[PDB]
């Protein structure tokens, strides 16, 4: 005791950066009478401390002058979440009698000793969250009492030892942030206790053991984010008591094995971000307890199988960057607790099933760049609990306003590259939550809804390459959240609304290819963060306004293709961020500014079919424009 | 992804009271989708437009994982820090405007490998120290400006700067 | 300390 405490005692001087509000100031007195029962961190037996509990004390110093010789009987050692600096001294093996081992937390450096592995009552180790380099000794197979041993969060290399099969007890093994290399020891399958494998997060080759078909107890199997090669081992679906099991960013290779449906208990099944290839299984159907499946980025074939259908508790159905192809099985959708349905960047076909939001808990449906066709089910209309939609690239069918219902909690919707055809149903108006509104590249005709504008929360509207007619109204300044306007490509009539000026967000404007007939607003000269405004292809008919130059960002400027006339204003020379400027095909006359010689941002410039004349000023635009860019002007010196 | 892992270490160094980067949503496969972040046709981010965006914290050195992006706006907002010598690594790159804030610090040396650059405006901050050689190697900038900046040394022409103006260092306190 | 890694959901579009 009295050697014991005035060791630690020694010890504690060793600390630095010690404050006096410290929870060691209880270190006092070196009599049993104080030590054994008023030491904070120390508890005895028979007079001498077994245990020594410091996680989270806040002390700072290193283990060099730690009392080893002077502590026989310590058994229980937690030195947590401190500021430990050093390394891990062999010493540390002396502790006959210790079987729990915590340096948790702490800024250790250099390998693992050896002596460790001659800890032979040894429960429980923790080497966690630290910087430790080296390879794991082969001598810590020596640990036969060991049920725990995690060393993640660590710079360990080499491989794992294959003397870890002499660790019959373990049950628990964490080694995952860390550098390890080499094949997976074939003697790893062969524990009899194992419940948690997390081997994650690695620089792991070779195969998968084919013993693994041993662990019948294990109940999770981390392994992701490794270099794990070859096939998946058919006989892993002996591991029956499976409940996750996720292979992720690997390097696997081979079809997924028909053996994974003997596993009963499997809720979580992560294979992604792999080169599996061949048709799935239809045998996956029989995984009773899935709930997350993920096969995406892979290089799988063929039809999804009919027998998904059976799996009742399925919520999260990751299919999506594979080459599956064929028509949706209705079954898909069968479950009730579906919520993610992703499919995109595939080859399917056909229809979608009317099984599509059965259970009316659908949140994100994913179906991007396929061969899809015909309408939209009845039971996705009123499937009032979606989020995110993704029709893009696509051959749906249907009137637009009959097609879709309404969705309160809507947030994101791409509809692009389809042929709905129809008006927009001022249905939209109730998705209150819709902040991207994107249904470019369709045969919608008709106006816009006006209780589009009273979407406040919009911040991108997307309806370009459509048959959209009227004109835009002066509310058009209800939506000041937006920073992307694509409206381009229709047959939008009318002026301009000024309202555009308090749309202060604005970030991309796009209007071209419209019907646009009267003059720019002279109002627009408050959008800070403007640096796209496309106006080509309209009927504007009036001199450009002296506002648009007081835009200081854009960078690109298109009003090409109109009835514009007047005076090229000399106040462009302020848009010192401007790369881009086609003024072609007008009615613009005078002198083009020689002030433009000034500009050395710019790049393109566009003059042509215009009644304009002199000499042009000179900067790196104009020089290197080709005979293109003044085509059809009258005096161009 | 990658892209999208680096934009998100971004997010969570920047106190964000306007909401502007409430779209970056990280269990997206890329962030082609968020706003203010443009994309080109291979799905890599090309653009970041967050000026006067209201934006304070510190940047980020995960800003160089961005191989394609080619113009970065951060320019008007309270961001404070360091500039990190990370961004050295976007290999295309145009745009560099992050004027009008609060950095502080040097000029990283590393934006001399960005040879792709037309465009630097880092004037009203509170950067010091002095104008790396590396700059004028780039050939490709037109347009500089580090104005009421407290920088110190003398003004480096070495062939690129010869065609600038006093503009480009007014209020620098270099000579 | 000790927990286990938990696989995070694969992304999305
Ligand atoms: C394991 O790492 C030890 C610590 O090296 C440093 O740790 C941190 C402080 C950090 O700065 C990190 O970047 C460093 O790498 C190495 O020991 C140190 O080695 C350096 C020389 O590299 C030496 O100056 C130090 O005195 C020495 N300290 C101690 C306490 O030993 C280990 O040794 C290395 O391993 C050799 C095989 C070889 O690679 C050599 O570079 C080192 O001596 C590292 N062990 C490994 C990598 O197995
Ligand atoms: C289906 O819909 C979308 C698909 O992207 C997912 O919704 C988003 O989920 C993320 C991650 O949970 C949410 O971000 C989180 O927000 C909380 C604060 O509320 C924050 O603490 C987290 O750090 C993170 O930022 C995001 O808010 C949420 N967005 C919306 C509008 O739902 C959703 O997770 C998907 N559901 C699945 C995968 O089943
Ligand atoms: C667009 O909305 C405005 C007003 O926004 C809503 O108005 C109420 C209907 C209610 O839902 C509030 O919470 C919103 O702020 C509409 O204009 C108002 O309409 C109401 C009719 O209930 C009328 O009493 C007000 O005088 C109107 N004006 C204002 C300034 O409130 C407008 O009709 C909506 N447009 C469309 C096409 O529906
Ligand atoms: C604390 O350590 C002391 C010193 O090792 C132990 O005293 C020894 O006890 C063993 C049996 O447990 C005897 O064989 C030795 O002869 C003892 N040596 C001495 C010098 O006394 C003591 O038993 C330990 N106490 C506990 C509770 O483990
Ligand atoms: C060692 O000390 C820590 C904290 O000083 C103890 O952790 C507490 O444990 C109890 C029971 O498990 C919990 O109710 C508390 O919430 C824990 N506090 C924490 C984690 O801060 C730990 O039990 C101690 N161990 C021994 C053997 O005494
Ligand atoms: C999809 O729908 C249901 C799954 O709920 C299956 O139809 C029957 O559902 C009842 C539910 O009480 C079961 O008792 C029956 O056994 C199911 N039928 C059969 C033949 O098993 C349906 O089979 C599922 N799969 C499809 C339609 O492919
Ligand atoms: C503004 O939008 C128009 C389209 O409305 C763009 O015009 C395109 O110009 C290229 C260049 O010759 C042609 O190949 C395309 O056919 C045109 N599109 C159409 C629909 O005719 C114009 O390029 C855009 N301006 C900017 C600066 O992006
Ligand atoms: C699982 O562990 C228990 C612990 O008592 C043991 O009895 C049983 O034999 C083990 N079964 C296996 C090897 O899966
Ligand atoms: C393990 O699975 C294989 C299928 O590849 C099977 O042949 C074998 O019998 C299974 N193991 C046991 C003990 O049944
Ligand atoms: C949609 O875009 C494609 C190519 O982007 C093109 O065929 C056309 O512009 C549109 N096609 C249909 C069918 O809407």
């Amino acid at each position: 005791t009295v050697e014991e405490a005035n060791a630690l005692l020694k010890w504690k001087s060793t600390f630095t950066n010690q404050t006096s509000s410290s929870k060691l100031s209880s270190w006092v007195n070196p009599n049993t009478s104080s030590f054994c029962t008023s030491w904070y961190g120390v508890a005895c037996s028979l007079g001498s401390i077994i245990r020594l509990n410091l996680t989270n004390t806040g002390i700072e110093g290193t283990f060099e002058d730690f009392p080893f010789s002077s502590l026989p009987n310590l058994t229980f050692v937690d030195l947590s979440m401190n500021r430990f600096s050093g390394t891990i001294s062999p010493e540390w093996g002396r502790f006959s009698k210790l079987e729990y081992f915590d340096l948790s937390i702490n800024q250790l450096v250099g390998e693992i000793p050896p002596e460790l592995g001659k800890l032979s009552n040894l429960d429980t180790l923790h080497l966690v969250e630290n910087k430790l380099n080296g390879s794991i000794p082969s001598e810590i197979g020596r640990l036969t009492k060991v049920t725990e041993i995690a060393i993640y969060d660590n710079l360990l290399t080499g491989p794992i030892p294959s003397s870890f099969g002499n660790l019959t007890k373990l049950v628990n093994l964490y080694l995952f942030i860390n550098s390890l290399s080499g094949s997976i020891p074939s003697e790893i399958g062969n524990l009899p206790n194992l419940r948690e494998l997390c081997l994650d997060r690695n620089n792991l080759t070779g195969k998968i053991p084919s013993s693994f078909g041993n662990l019948k107890n294990v109940t999770l199997l981390n392994m992701f984010e490794n270099q794990l090669s070859g096939e998946i081992p058919p006989e892993i679906g002996n591991m029956t008591a499976l409940d996750t099991l996720s292979l992720h960013t690997n390097k696997l290779t081979g079809p997924i094995p028909s053996t994974l449906g003997n596993i009963k208990t499997l809720a979580v099944l992560h294979l992604y971000l792999n080169q599996l290839n061949g048709s799935i299984p239809p045998e996956l159907g029989e995984m009773e307890s899935m709930i997350d499946l993920e096969i995406s980025e892979n290089k799988l074939t063929g039809p999804v199988p009919d027998s998904f259908g059976k799996l009742t508790a399925l919520e999260w159905l990751f299919l999506r960057d594979n080459q599956l192809s064929g028509p949706i099985p209705p079954g898909i959708a069968n479950s009730t607790e579906l919520t993610v349905l992703q499919l995109d960047t595939n080859n399917f076909t056909g229809f979608l099933p009317d099984t599509i939001c059965r259970g009316g808990k659908l949140e994100n449906l994913t179906l991007d760049d396929n061969h899809f066709e015909g309408p939209v089910p009845k039971s996705l209309r009123d499937c009032k609990s979606l989020i995110r939609v993704r029709f893009k690239g696509n051959s749906f069918s249907g009137d637009i306003s009959e097609a879709f219902g309404v969705y309160p909690t809507l947030n994101f919707i791409d509809l692009s590259n389809n042929n709905f055809h129809g008006q927009l149903s001022a249905n939209w108006e109730q998705s209150q939550k819709l902040v991207a509104f994107i249904l470019s590249n369709n045969s919608i005709t008709g106006a816009i809804p006006p209780e589009i504008w009273n979407m406040t929360q919009l911040s991108q509207l997307d309806l370009s390459s459509n048959r959209i007619t009227g004109e835009l109204p002066e509310s058009i300044s209800n939506i000041n959240r937006i920073s992307k306007l694509q409206l381009n490509g229709n047959r939008l009539s009318g002026k301009i609304p000024s309202g555009i000026r308090l749309l202060t967000n604005l970030e991309y404007l796009d209007l071209s290819s419209n019907r646009f007939s009267f003059e720019i607003p002279p109002t627009l000269n408050n959008l800070p963060r403007l640096y796209y405004m496309n106006l080509s292809r309209n009927d504007l008919d009036q001199t450009i306004p002296e506002g648009l130059t007081k835009l200081s960002q854009l960078q690109m400027l298109d009003l090409s293709y109109n009835q514009l006339d007047g005076e090229i204003s000399s106040q462009f020379r302020s848009l010192q961020n401007l790369e881009r400027l086609d003024l072609s095909h007008n009615n613009l006359s005078g002198q083009i500014p020689p002030s433009f010689k000034d500009m050395l941002a710019l790049t393109h410039v566009d003059v042509s079919h215009n009644n304009l004349q002199g000499p042009i000023p000179d900067n790196a635009a104009f020089r290197n424009a080709p005979p293109d860019a003044f085509e059809g002007n009258k005096d161009l010196c | 992804n990658a892209e999208g892992d680096a934009l998100s270490a971004l997010k969570n160094s920047l106190a964000d009271p306007n909401k502007v980067l409430q779209s970056w949503d990280a269990t997206l496969v890329t962030p082609c989708t968020w706003f203010h972040v443009t994309c080109n046709s291979d799905n890599s981010v090309t653009r970041v437009d967050l000026g006067n965006a209201n934006l304070s914290g510190q940047l980020v050195m995960q800003l160089g994982q961005l191989p394609n992006l080619q113009y970065l706006e951060l320019y008007s907002n309270n961001i404070t820090g360091t500039i990190p010598e990370q961004l050295g690594n976007l290999t295309e790159l145009v745009s560099l405007d992050l004027y009008l804030n609060n950095l502080s610090g040097p000029i990283p040396s590393t934006l001399g490998r960005l040879k792709k650059l037309r465009f630097l405006r880092l004037n009203n901050n509170s950067l010091s120290g002095e104008i790396p050689r590396s700059l004028t190697a780039v050939l490709t900038l037109q347009v500089l400006d580090l104005s009421n900046n407290p920088l110190t040394g003398d003004i480096p022409v070495n062939g690129s700067f010869s065609l600038f103006t006093p503009i480009s260092f007014a209020n620098t306190k270099l000579t | 300390e000790s927990s286990s890694s938990h696989s995070e959901r694969a992304g999305g579009r």
